DNA sequence: AAGCAGTAGAGCATGC
DNA sequence: GCATGCTCTACTGCTTCGATATCG
């Protein structure tokens, strides 16, 4: 119409008075005028900018959500949320506001070129730990965004559309464990889409390994065997029966299944009772408020028009009491009956028709689905599926691929695979196991790494495997690197008897280190050691100086032996006095050189936690512990790995509360640990099972500690030291490292029970 | 979260532009309490505890540390007002 | 508003063409527009010192601003004025000034208009405070900056014109420029004829150092005709007596206020005493009076805060040595009684026909006894350039009561000859100037200006307010010229 | 002791 | 006998001014 101009100037005249006086008005009216017509908002668009730095409330977000709408025709956009903190303003603890800051992002995004897309990105990635799922899903819609359009348009762009593109993708691989069904759900068909993981299974096979980050190794195996068995339900045998022929003649009936969580068991009844862009999942099946009143045309839906009202506002107001009473006692029914429906609301997956024999005429995907059905939730059994689909993809590469081609596949999971043991910090038992278990299977990757093996089924106890890994390698000039490993290996589990046969003289080795061995076999540590340190400054070698990895089994073996008697000042001067080249010691060096952390922290550690235990008041392990705990990685290392180091450390100095956390984080720790050790792994669940005396005696000093009638007495003491008494490790079985814990432990709770408490000193 | 929000918030403290940083500060303040009211799980609520009341980081020696300056008080009234 | 503050930006043109002054016996334009801004800054921390200034430095090669943009230097962002941020600018003074100024800042460098007033926008945009006017007074020399372009012209005028939507209004102080100051190149369609120096930076170098406050009202009365008929004024006050701010105790040691504390305690025991049990006294001779501290603000209530009107006079009887109080002055306030400026209007253009004033009971506060106080009419008058010098309304003049007059003694009257009348005429005739209403200048409080200055910059010495109250000697007797000797020989006898 | 801007929450309407 | 906003009242901070007590 003609009227358009003579009355938006209007509006634009009464909003040119408001802009002046009432700010707080002017942008109210602004709000409520370009919620529905958006071209007001360019004339006014710089005194928007200009209000926005002063206005800190719900006024802001209306200030943004007035910029939101013109965002695309607006020319430079960035330097004006530069100029007015943009960054700042997402930092800001709200929903609203974080959710309308990121929609301007992401409207943005395609007239950014890359040195300013990567200063808005570094505030962007703290959405992950987000709780709301709004502001995450927004994440990672500009993130899926990023991933599309900076894949290398050109021949090689510059650093920071690599920096750019490398950053996504971190944050997008972390989101296939988000906490969220739904969210996690449309990332995984983000990665499963044809166009990022390709659909030849060969070669997604070698494109799985690009994803890993080992933030997500807990997850990767069933991830990689998901996206995996994803390609099964595309094929043309996947619906078509298993069997085309029944075992006899019978008619197969529908059997549904009741499986609702009313009746989970058969347990918890008496008796009788008075009656008589794509979010799907390939498993589980194929599954602000305006101001104006007037915000259908039917012939029932228009009988509720004939409405009274009552006008007894007291009745009313009662009646809506009463109700909220009642909503009052539903709640507190809902937030029972939804803790109990988390833990037996199960689904299924087959289809399940009886008869009077078994039904052998199951689909493919009457397999195939509650085996990745199971292996997303044991960890165990995605490991040995995923090692079966390995290896059967590869074996029928064979067909296909020639010897030109098969190498540099080989050559590429060799590298992966060095990757993946190279950069974990969570020594995850399946995941080490599993990729150590499909290396010795083909010959092209046992050229793995000897002292990324060796190190990796260290952490993870699992040795067995490392151990076929490394023979294998030896099978098929001695390689020393390798012979060395192999009998670090093999000198963890026990074993001196197979290490008799190792360090004899035609692999190169001296002879001191097979002296000190046939010591250390007899559990004569301090002649051990005495050998050890002394091979260790030694530099007349009459046949050849010795090669590296031999003086690093002699420094990991002396500080085993410093470990093995009760040495603690040795053990603290040999695993420190190795990182730092002057006399003053900088124990922040030990993050660097990787080596450093499977070989010289944990006795770094326990040393000086020792010497903290009994007696000593030097500060220096507390202080290292606390700037480590600054890094997002060293504390994932610390809080995983230590725990019970770190709620004694935290004892010491009266802290009962983080000695709580980090023990009930032991605890949990433990538990994953242990139940992800293969079942035939026994003497590692034996050394994991040593160890769970002394979390529980810290759980119980807490606990002791925290009861104020434990403290008015000698009663409770007395019952204490009754049944610590008669609380051991075996003798003859669990080793000196197990009861030098428990004591010393023990020995320190009883001096801070004493020295809390008002014969107390005679019994203790 | 909490530990990285204390450490941000020692660190708006020795910061150059003052009533510049106690914007940030505030924010820092307002998600760190919003963080530790909405807990309900016992283990980490130890940890947000002893987080708060520490005594290298932590609001109390925040809002001593933050006691001679005018910039501060609308972080030390938030702190205040979240430890009722 | 009434609480929103002044605030000023100084954009000085420290490109090129302000450092090598063609005279070298005068002054170069960059030390003219430091010593301006420096003049302002001295004026403006003891005048108004809570407005908020700023300075930035365009055309210089190093950058401080917010954007990161290329060639602003923001040496200071808008904050009150202070003393460490005058002895920042005392720095580039003088010729030395320029040198100091070279090695930290830049210099000949290219810009872009747009970019600066960008800045000067983000400048006033960051501001919490709230601002009444907002201004960026633009010390240049060159007319049409970006000759060789247009682009960053038109992008220029659309910035200025982004600036004028939100209310920052824009000046130039043109410096000299040899071969004049062409206004109409680039400077006439971007702010709100070839010229020498200005007519603002001289005036602007003078520092005027007297405080000024805003129009507040100080008593928001009732005018009340007999019970009924009640209509809102506001009691302004135009002549207030400024004094010099009160001083602040210090801790010598570290120069912080110490936070003064009294407390009563009795010498018995040396408890802490309450306001509750203490009582006041007068002893006359034997006699002791105890009244309470709210006994005591009790005798002094007489009437309710306001004007109670009690009639009509002509001015022949306001007599004009009849003064104790400085006058105020009333307006209608048309917000706490409507029709309250028509009422007003009634009476004060009938009360201008004749001489006949109102006269009124004025309770200010509560517990305060009452004046008698004369409503005087006044006019307005004003130009046509729209300057008003007497604002209409009534003037409020208190009048006094029998005991604030006192008697003189008994006095004869000697009368003059009319001889000496007329050469008494010729003598105050000789003398005559004209007082305009704000010649003179209170000597105290300029020294005090002056020595709180040179103490807080640490000049070299205190510089002297010349005196302006204090009579000239020579002048006057060579005005009187050969007069005064023969007019007190014809008056005054021939001896002492 | 009162003007004057700024805000926070107390008290209340309302909910069909 | 509850839950959710909305209005608007009452308070604070800052600043000026005036009345009172005190000192060279
Ligand atoms: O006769 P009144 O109207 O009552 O006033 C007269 C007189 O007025 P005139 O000038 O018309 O004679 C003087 O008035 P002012 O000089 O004050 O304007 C006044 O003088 P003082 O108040 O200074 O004393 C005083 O006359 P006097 O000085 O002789 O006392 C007074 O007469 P009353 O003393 O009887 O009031």
């Amino acid at each position: 119409n003609i009227l358009e101009e003579s009355l938006c100037e209007l509006v634009a005249k009464q909003l040119k008075q408001h802009q002046n006086t009432m700010e707080d008005k002017f942008i109210v009216c602004l709000n409520k005028v370009t919620k529905s017509f958006p071209p007001l908002a360019d004339r006014f668009m710089n005194a928007v900018f200009f209000l926005l730095p002063k206005f800190h409330g719900v006024l802001k977000t209306l200030c943004l959500e007035v910029v939101l709408c013109r965002v695309e025709g607006m020319t430079e956009l960035y330097f004006q949320l530069k100029s007015k903190d943009f960054v700042q303003v997402m930092r800001h603890r709200d929903d609203e506001r974080q959710k309308v800051c990121l929609d301007i992002i992401y409207k943005m995004m395609p007239k950014l070129k890359p040195v300013e897309l990567r200063e808005l990105l570094n505030p962007v990635v703290e959405f992950v730990s987000h709780p709301s799922t709004t502001c995450r899903e927004q994440m990672y819609n500009i993130l899926m965004w990023i991933h599309d359009n900076y894949r290398d348009p050109e021949s090689e762009t510059d650093n920071d559309s690599q920096e750019i593109f490398k950053l996504a993708k971190d944050v997008l691989i972390q989101g296939l464990i988000d906490e969220n069904p739904g969210l996690q759900l449309i990332i995984r068909n983000f990665w499963s889409h044809e166009t990022r993981l390709p659909s030849n299974t060969l070669d997604r096979l070698l494109a799985l390994n690009s994803l890993y980050s080992p933030k997500i190794e807990v997850h990767f195996l069933s991830l990689a065997t998901n996206f995996l068995l994803e390609m099964t339900s595309m094929s043309p045998d996947y619906p078509n029966p298993m069997f085309e022929h029944p075992l006899s003649e019978c008619e197969f009936q529908e059997y549904t299944i009741d499986s609702d969580w009313r009746f989970r068991s058969t347990v918890l009844t008496p008796m009788f009772v008075e009656t008589q862009r794509s979010s799907f999942d390939w498993l589980t099946g194929s599954s602000s408020d305006s101001l104006l009143f007037a915000h259908a045309a039917g012939r029932t839906d228009l009988l509720r028009l004939r409405r009274r009202f009552m006008r007894d506002q007291e009745k009313l107001s009662l009646m809506y009491a009463r109700k909220g009473v009642a909503e009052q006692k539903r709640e507190k029914e809902i937030k029972s009956e939804l803790k109990m429906k988390q833990d037996a609301q199960v689904v299924l997956y087959r289809s399940y028709r009886h008869g009077d024999l078994p039904d052998i005429q199951i689909k493919h995907s009457s397999l195939i689905t509650p085996l990745q059905a199971v292996a997303q939730r044991d960890p165990i059994i995605a490991k040995q599926l995923f090692s079966s689909l390995f290896s059967g993809i590869l074996k029928e590469m064979d067909k296909f691929k020639t010897l030109s081609e098969k190498n540099n596949i080989t050559q590429k999971l060799l590298q992966d695979f060095n990757r993946f043991l190279n950069t974990t910090f969570s020594f995850f038992p399946p995941f080490v196991s599993c990729i150590q278990d499909i290396s010795c299977q083909h010959a092209a990757l046992l050229s793995l790494d000897p002292a990324a093996v060796s190190a990796g089924c260290l952490a993870s106890l699992q040795q067995p495997v490392g151990i076929r890994l490394l023979e294998e390698a030896l099978l098929r000039p001695p390689d020393v690197l390798r012979w060395v490993e192999l009998a670090k290996l093999y000198r963890s589990i026990g074993e001196y008897d197979v290490l008799r046969g190792i360090f004899t003289s035609e692999i190169g080795t001296k002879q001191i280190t097979q002296s000190a061995l046939l010591a250390e076999a007899r559990s004569d540590y301090s002649e051990a050691a005495k050998q050890y340190d002394e091979a260790l400054n030694k530099q007349d070698w009459v046949d050849g100086e010795p090669t590296e990895a031999e003086k690093d089994f002699w420094e990991l073996a002396s500080l085993d032996c410093y470990n093995h008697l009760a040495e603690w000042k040795s053990l603290e001067y040999c695993s420190t006095a190795s990182i730092d080249s002057e006399n003053p010691p900088d124990l922040n060096k030990i993050w660097s050189e990787p080596f450093y952390q499977e070989t010289y922290l944990p006795y770094m550690i326990r040393s000086k936690l020792k010497l903290l235990l009994q007696g000593e008041a030097d500060q220096s392990l507390l202080t290292f512990i606390d700037k480590a705990m600054h890094g997002e990685l060293q504390k994932a290392i610390l809080e995983l790995h230590y725990s019970q180091e770190l709620s004694l450390l935290y004892l010491l100095q009266d802290d009962v509360d983080r000695a709580k956390y980090y023990i009930q984080n032991g605890i949990q720790s433990f538990m994953q640990n242990y139940s992800s050790i293969d079942v035939l792994l026994h003497q590692s669940r034996l050394t994991k099972l040593q160890s769970v005396q002394a979390l529980t005696e810290i759980q119980e000093f807490i606990s002791f500690i925290s009861k104020q009638g434990n403290l008015s007495s000698q009663v409770p003491l007395k019952r204490l030291l009754n049944t610590w008494t008669n609380r051991y490790p075996d003798a003859k079985m669990d080793p000196m490292n197990i009861w030098d814990d428990i004591i010393t432990n023990r020995c320190f709770f009883l001096s801070k029970i004493e020295e809390k408490l008002t014969d107390i000193s005679s019994l203790i | 979260g909490v530990r990285c929000s204390l450490l941000r918030l020692q660190e708006t403290l020795s910061a150059a532009d003052r009533c510049g940083a106690a914007l940030a500060g505030h924010q820092l303040i307002r998600g760190l309490g919003q963080e530790c009211v909405l807990s309900s799980s016992p283990a980490v609520l130890a940890l947000q505890t002893s987080l708060v009341f520490s005594r290298d980081f932590g609001l109390l020696v925040f809002v001593r540390k933050s006691l001679n300056s005018i910039e501060f008080r609308e972080c030390r009234e938030e702190i205040l007002k979240f430890l009722c | 508003k009434y609480s929103g503050r002044d605030s000023l930006i100084f954009l000085v043109d420290a490109s090129k063409a302000m450092f090598e002054s063609q005279s070298e016996d005068e002054l170069t334009p960059f030390d003219m527009s430091i010593q301006c801004i420096q003049s302002v800054y001295i004026s403006k921390i003891i005048s108004s010192d809570r407005d908020l200034l700023a300075v930035v430095f365009y055309g210089t090669e190093k950058d401080k601003n917010s954007v990161n943009f290329k060639n602003i230097y923001v040496l200071q962002e808008l904050d009150n004025p202070g003393a460490k941020r005058i002895l920042e600018l005392d720095q580039f003074k003088g010729q030395q000034g320029q040198k100091r100024f070279q090695d930290m800042m830049g210099h000949g460098s290219d810009y872009s208009l747009s970019e600066v007033l960008w800045v000067c926008a983000n400048l006033f945009s960051d501001v919490q405070f709230k601002m009444s006017h907002k201004r960026i007074m633009l010390f240049t020399n060159e007319d049409n900056p970006h000759g060789n372009d247009s682009a960053k012209a038109s992008r220029a005028r659309t910035k200025a014109g982004d600036l004028r939507d939100t209310g920052i209004f824009l000046d130039l102080m043109h410096l000299k420029k040899p071969g004049g100051f062409d206004i109409s190149l680039f400077y006439r369609d971007i702010i709100s004829v070839h010229f020498e120096e200005s007519s603002k930076l001289e005036d602007l170098l003078r520092k005027v150092r007297a405080k000024e406050t805003r129009k507040r009202a100080l008593s928001r009365l009732k005018l009340k005709l007999n019970k009924d008929i009640v209509i809102s004024v506001g009691i302004y006050n135009l002549v207030q007596k400024a004094l010099k701010p009160p001083p602040i105790k210090l801790y010598r040691e570290t120069n912080e206020p110490v936070k003064t504390k009294t407390r009563t305690f009795n010498t018995s025991t040396g408890g802490l005493l309450l306001p509750s049990d203490t009582k006041r006294s007068q002893i006359y001779g034997s006699r002791q009076i105890i009244l309470e501290k709210e006994e005591t603000e009790e005798l002094k209530r007489f009437d309710d805060p306001g004007l109670m009107l009690m009639g009509f006079k002509p001015l022949v009887l306001l007599k004009k040595h009849h003064y104790l109080r400085p006058s105020l002055f009333v307006y209608p306030e048309e917000s706490l009684v409507i029709g309250s400026s028509t009422l007003f209007s009634a009476l004060l253009i009938k009360c201008l026909e004749k001489e006949v004033a109102a006269l009124c009971r004025y309770t200010p506060r509560r517990n305060i006894p009452p004046y008698f106080v004369a409503l005087v009419p006044q006019e307005e008058e004003l130009d046509d350039q729209k300057i008003q010098v007497t604002p209409p309304g009534f003037q409020l003049v208190f009048l006094p009561f029998a005991d604030d007059k006192r008697k003189m003694p008994f006095t004869e009257k000697i009368m003059a000859t009319p001889e000496q009348v007329g050469k008494m005429k010729a003598i105050v005739e000789k003398l005559r100037f004209t007082y305009r209403s704000d010649s003179f200048e209170n000597p105290v409080l300029q020294q005090h200006f002056r020595n709180l200055e040179a103490l807080a910059l640490d000049l070299m010495e205190p510089e002297q307010a010349v005196d302006l109250t204090l009579p000239k000697v020579e002048a006057m007797n060579k005005r009187l010229g050969s007069l005064v000797d023969e007019f007190k020989e014809l008056v005054y006898p021939p001896d002492y």
